[PDB]
């Protein structure tokens, strides 16, 4: 019927199928293919933090067991349940 | 150092008497009519030909190619000391048989061969042979001396202003050993001296007496904080070890002479109790010694991370600022340390009411960062009627005592202090129970302990330690037990951290003083070093000499304790420390703050790079320590351990190995532009782990370096596991995937292991909850199998990447896993460096699997 496109890194170093975006392995040299995981050493994770200021944290602090965002969304599969503290 | 307050051998009366006996005809002789062959041992009477004193020799062949020699008085007025609690068990014996005899000689066979012991009667002598090769001789130079106990400086003796009442008179014992074919000896820590031990003929003997030496200097045989009476002898042909089980002050002489090295032990009291460990390989010696005194305690994973310490952090706010500084500057750190200023006026087990008013909340903040804390607890107790610890020990009579029956009082950090008798098991039980969460108020599961000054240090004591004539449990004098006082502290503390958790959590205790067997109880470090390039260099030979004698959890203060290191020195020390077992920065009270982010950015980055390398290698470090725990093999190794036939490696001490896989040559000179790295091994290849450049051995490679260079090479034929996702602490990383680094041999093969568990409990032993994986490469297939099937573990750890050095580009890469369909993995290949990277295998580390390169 139709089709689906691929993803390309923001530094143009490669182009990968979209099933390698957030697949917990670093494929882009700038880390742009893993914004929601801890796979890339130079990536960033975005805290939306509704009710406070939004924040960027290191990818290495995603699911490390430590509450970095006030909304707790950086810990979604680590065993640490973070309460919302954006107040 | 001020040398005047520490005795030379001439100022030690028993050393002077013994060392005045020179090689000659021994007056001791064996009375072969008294010979008896017991169930476990051979006993024969010895007699001094002039004094007619009668001794008893107890000779034992032991399982695992060991012989034990014990000599005591036949009928002593009072019993002599025999070192307890050091041997982990009664050594299993082997049967002795008489296989030859004449008028002056009896030949003995251990079991059914090939080891034989020839007892000569006149003069008394022992020879140890494998078949017809002479391994070792005892009393060949006739230096045996056994001062018997007489009727209660040979007696009353003074040093400086301190008086030894010496109520039992001269009781020293000594014995010599001949090592034919051996030209290199190692061991008997601790000394700020080279790895290969020097001859003592024209100078002082090596001294073994746990002492606190202020601003110790390098390249001299003065006794330092710990004493392990174990000497190793290595040659092209064989390895041997001598274990002199004596807890009193001991001097060791070394003389060379067809090539042969002679060793002579001289101790103040106790019996003669020596173990001959016959090898033949150095790893046989490791197994032999480990079966006697045990193996390295398996450290909790966090304690193999980076420790940040100094004397002192001011308060809880400072500790939390240090914690935040690591995260704000993207540097990993597992433990922050609290030196003596955290307590109430150096009353241990207490907290300063102003600067540490809420320790539980401080510990809770660190726990929320998944970090630990270490608090110092010294074994001197302030004499203070308001100090509950002092009142209990006083009321229960658990203090070391003087001859008049009163509790000994010395001077230390809190001023006047008394010293618990840690040789008393009731006192050790008291100490261990004091670490319960109800007794040590303010402590929490993430609080661990540092034992310092446990030589014991006594500021107003002789040689800054306890009087020789203090009295311990059972009436034994302090001179009998001195060198195991620290071990008892380390032991009771470690047991306390285990008991407080219900026997579940593994302890971490750092100790300054140590003895044979201290490896069972935690880590040691080389005390108060100095911020100088030569002190940096000497960390390698000092920890290596501790590794050879079973103490694998060793380190030196990163940056030096005294004085302020220049930024280049601090960078080089972080790189050196990052590849040594115990990894802690520490600093004197009056030094400038040197937390690693307080430096200029170029120095910060090299330090951060060194920290990242350390945390990535934690699976490798953890596996090396599991092998040390199971087999008794040291983690940090001299090159001659891995290359026993390369005689040019017998003295190397600016280079070391981690296991058999990594060769390290850290830069240890200011402004260096390169290093000379000796890559040993015939038909051996080495991979520069930074450039992936291959190098063939043997050669001395000149490697240019910059500030950020840490010369590390991976040996061909080895597989090294890494956590490439560095996080802020090891607790954050212990469920993360593994990257495998395969360094192909010239035969296209490689092998390696990986140990995993929960990281901090004894469940690996009580419930077999662990993983031991074997990784092996041959042909074009990488295979993962179980190296111990009894171990199972629930873990999310998987294999995210495989890096293969020395491989060509394949046409396809295929992965097979039990329970899964055959899968295809994408890959990347660099033709210049011959490095192959296999993308995302995605297989569980608990599963068997295989990757084939087509
Ligand atoms: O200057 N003197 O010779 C001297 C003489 C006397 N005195 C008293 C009566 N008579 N004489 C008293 C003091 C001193 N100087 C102090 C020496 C400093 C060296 C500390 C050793 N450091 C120990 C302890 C920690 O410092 C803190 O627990 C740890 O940080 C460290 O790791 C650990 O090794
Ligand atoms: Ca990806
Ligand atoms: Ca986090």
């Amino acid at each position: 019927y139709e089709e689906s496109k691929p993803f390309t890194c923001l530094d143009g170093t490669a182009t990968i199928p979209f099933d390698q975006v957030n697949d917990d392995y670093c494929d882009c040299k700038d880390g742009s293919d893993e914004p929601g995981t801890a796979a890339c050493p130079n990536g960033s994770f975005h805290c939306t933090n509704t009710g406070y200021k939004p924040l960027y944290i290191l990818s290495s602090r995603v699911n490390d067991g430590v509450c970095d965002c006030c909304d707790g969304t950086d810990e979604y599969n680590s065993g640490t349940v973070c309460e919302n503290t954006c107040r | 150092v001020d040398r005047s307050n520490f005795k030379t051998c001439d100022e030690s009366s028993f050393c002077k008497r013994q060392r005045s006996i020179r090689p000659g005809l021994s007056p001791y002789r064996a009375l072969l009519d008294t010979l008896q062959l017991g169930p476990d041992a051979l006993t024969v009477h010895l007699i001094h030909e002039v004094t007619k004193v009668l001794l008893v020799l107890e000779l034992q062949g032991l399982q695992k190619d060991m012989t034990r020699i014990r000599i005591d008085e036949l009928e002593p007025r009072r019993p002599r000391y025999r070192v307890p609690d050091v041997l982990v068990a009664d050594p299993p014996t082997a049967r002795l048989s008489v296989s030859g005899r004449d008028d002056n000689s009896v030949e003995l066979t251990v079991a059914e061969g090939p080891y034989k012991i020839i007892l000569t009667a006149q003069p008394f002598r022992l020879d140890l042979l494998e078949d017809r090769s002479l391994l070792l001789s005892v009393n060949a130079r006739g230096l045996m001396a056994f001062e018997h106990q007489r009727a209660p400086g040979a007696w009353e003796e003074t040093f400086k202003t301190h008086s030894d009442s010496k109520p039992y008179g001269p009781t020293s014992v000594g014995l010599d050993f001949s090592l034919p074919g051996m030209e290199h000896v190692y061991g008997i820590p601790e000394h700020a001296d080279s790895l290969r031990l020097k001859v003592t003929e024209g100078g002082e003997p090596y001294r073994l007496y746990n002492l606190d030496v202020f601003q110790y200097e390098l390249n001299n045989p003065m006794a330092l904080y710990g004493s392990v009476p174990v000497l190793l002898a290595h040659s092209f042909h064989r390895d041997l070890g001598i274990f002199w089980l004596n807890a009193a002050e001991t001097w060791v002489d070394i003389s060379s002479n067809t090539p042969q090295t002679d060793i002579r032990w001289m101790s103040e009291s106790g019996i003669i109790d020596v173990f001959l460990m016959l090898g033949p390989s150095v790893f046989d010696v490791f197994r032999q010694y480990a079966s006697l005194t045990g193996t390295q305690a398996l450290p909790p994973l966090f304690s193999l991370g980076y420790h940040q310490s100094r004397w002192n952090y001011r308060d809880e706010a400072d500790v939390l600022e240090v914690d935040q500084g690591f995260d704000d500057h993207n540097m990993p750190c597992d433990v922050i340390w609290l030196d003596i200023e955290h307590a109430d006026g150096k009353r241990y087990f207490t907290w300063d009411p102003t600067r540490f008013p809420q320790p539980l909340n401080m510990l809770e903040h660190l726990a929320s960062k998944r970090r630990k804390l270490v608090a110092i607890v010294d074994p001197h107790i302030k004499v203070d009627s308001g100090y509950r610890v002092h009142e209990e020990l006083r009321n229960h009579g658990l203090y070391v005592k003087t001859r008049d029956g009163s509790d000994y009082e010395g001077w230390c950090w809190p001023g006047s202090a008394s010293y618990p008798d840690f040789t008393n098991p009731r006192m050790r039980a008291w100490w261990s129970n004091m670490f319960s969460f109800d007794n040590y108020e303010g402590s929490a599961p993430n609080l661990y302990v540092w034992n310092d000054m446990n030589e014991p240090s006594v500021f107003n004591g002789p040689e800054v330690t306890m009087l020789k004539d203090a009295v311990h449990y059972g009436g034994w004098e302090h001179r009998d037990i001195h060198n195991i006082y620290g071990l008892y502290v380390h032991m009771a503390t470690a047991d306390g951290l285990i008991q407080r958790s219900g026997g579940i959590e593994r302890p971490f205790v750092l100790s300054r003083a140590f003895f044979s067997g201290s490896q069972r109880f935690g880590a040691v470090w080389t005390g108060d070093n100095t911020a100088e390039w030569d002190h940096l260099k000497i960390s390698i030979p000092m920890c290596l000499s501790l590794a050879l004698v079973g103490l694998s959890f060793c380190g030196a203060d990163v940056g030096g304790f005294f004085k302020n290191p220049e930024p280049e020195l601090l960078v080089r020390w972080y790189q050196m420390g990052a590849y040594q077992p115990f990894f802690r920065a520490h600093a004197h009270l009056d030094t400038g703050r040197r937390e690693p982010w307080l430096l200029a950015s170029q120095y910060q980055d090299a330090i951060r790079d060194a920290l990242f390398q350390r945390y990535s290698l934690l699976p490798f470090w953890y596996t090396l320590f599991y092998q040390a725990h199971k087999e008794g093999f040291p983690v940090m190794r001299p090159l001659w351990v891995q290359y026993p036939e390369d005689m040019s490696t017998f003295s190397i001490e600016d280079q070391f190995m981690l296991g058999d896989a990594l060769l390290i040559h850290p830069v240890s000179d200011a402004g260096a532009h390169g290093v000379q790295v000796y890559l040993p091994g015939q038909e051996e290849v080495w991979y520069d782990i930074q450039s992936y450049q291959k190098h063939h051995g043997p050669q001395t490679l000149y490697l240019p370096v910059t500030l950020s260079s840490i010369p590390v090479f991976q040996r061909g034929g080895t597989i090294v596991p890494r956590w490439m996702r560095v996080r802020r602490s090891s607790d954050c990383m212990k469920d993360d995937p593994i990257t495998l680094f395969v360094a192909l041999s010239p035969q296209g093969t490689a092998q390696g292991e990986l140990f995993l568990d929960d990281g901090h409990t004894f469940n690996y032993q009580t419930r077999h909850e662990f993983l031991l994986r074997r990784f092996s490469f041959s042909g074009s297939t990488l295979v993962s199998s179980s190296a111990d099937p009894k171990g199972h573990l629930e873990t999310p750890i998987w294999i995210e990447r495989v890096v293969i050095m020395g491989a060509g580009k394949p046409a396809a890469v295929v992965l097979q896993t039990k329970g899964s369909p055959e899968s295809r993995l994408s890959f990347q290949h660099d033709p210049e460096t011959s490095v192959l990277i296999l993308r995302k295998p995605g297989v569980s580390v608990a599963s068997d699997w295989s990757i084939h390169l087509r």
